């Protein structure tokens, strides 16, 4: 669209590489350190898709 | 009798449902030489169950 | 204290060995952004400068 097809969502990070023919539905704010950054944002605490 | 048809209290959007004929069941059963003996093995490879 | 947006202070593309591992993983991160290469992948791209 001229306003942008803002419907399909891509991923850019995961804890480990996934085996083929596998799908996930869950979206959780990431934690990538010793501090359990659950929260809403922080050090590598971003929205998945 | 079997009450609690919805053993799950809540269900989100369900990805797939399957219904078919049941397995080789036996009604009741004589004490000694029981007709029912379930021998199941469950395996997965790359999405195949 | 370095220069402003018109004459931004650049360290030239020339010949010093660095370490992308510990330099990119500091604790106080508030705003990090990369377009072409994903921000989760910085270590495995290196040249002479
Ligand atoms: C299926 O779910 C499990 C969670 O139970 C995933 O296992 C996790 O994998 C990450 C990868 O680094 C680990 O950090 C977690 O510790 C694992 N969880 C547990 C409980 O050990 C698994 O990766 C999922 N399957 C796929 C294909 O992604
Ligand atoms: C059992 O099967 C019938 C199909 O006639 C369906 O309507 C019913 O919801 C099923 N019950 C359970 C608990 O799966």
């Amino acid at each position: 669209k001229v306003s942008g097809n803002y419907n399909y969502l891509y991923r850019l990070f995961r804890k480990s590489n996934l085996k083929p023919f596998e799908r996930d539905i869950s979206t959780e704010i990431y934690q990538a350190g010793n501090k359990p950054c659950n929260g809403v944002a922080g050090f590598n605490c971003y929205f998945p898709l | 009798m079997e009450s609690e048809f919805r053993v799950y209290s809540s269900a989100n959007n369900c990805t797939f449902e399957y219904v078919s004929q049941p397995f080789l069941m036996d009604l009741e059963g004589k004490q000694g030489n029981f007709k029912n003996l379930r021998e199941f093995v469950f395996k997965n490879i790359d999405g195949y169950f | 204290r370095f220069a402003s947006v018109y004459a931004w202070n650049r360290k030239r593309i020339s010949n010093c060995v660095a370490d992308y591992s510990v330099l990119y993983n500091l604790a106080p991160f508030f705003t990090f952004k990369c377009y072409g290469v994903s921000p989760t992948k910085l270590n495995d791209l290196c040249f002479t400068n």
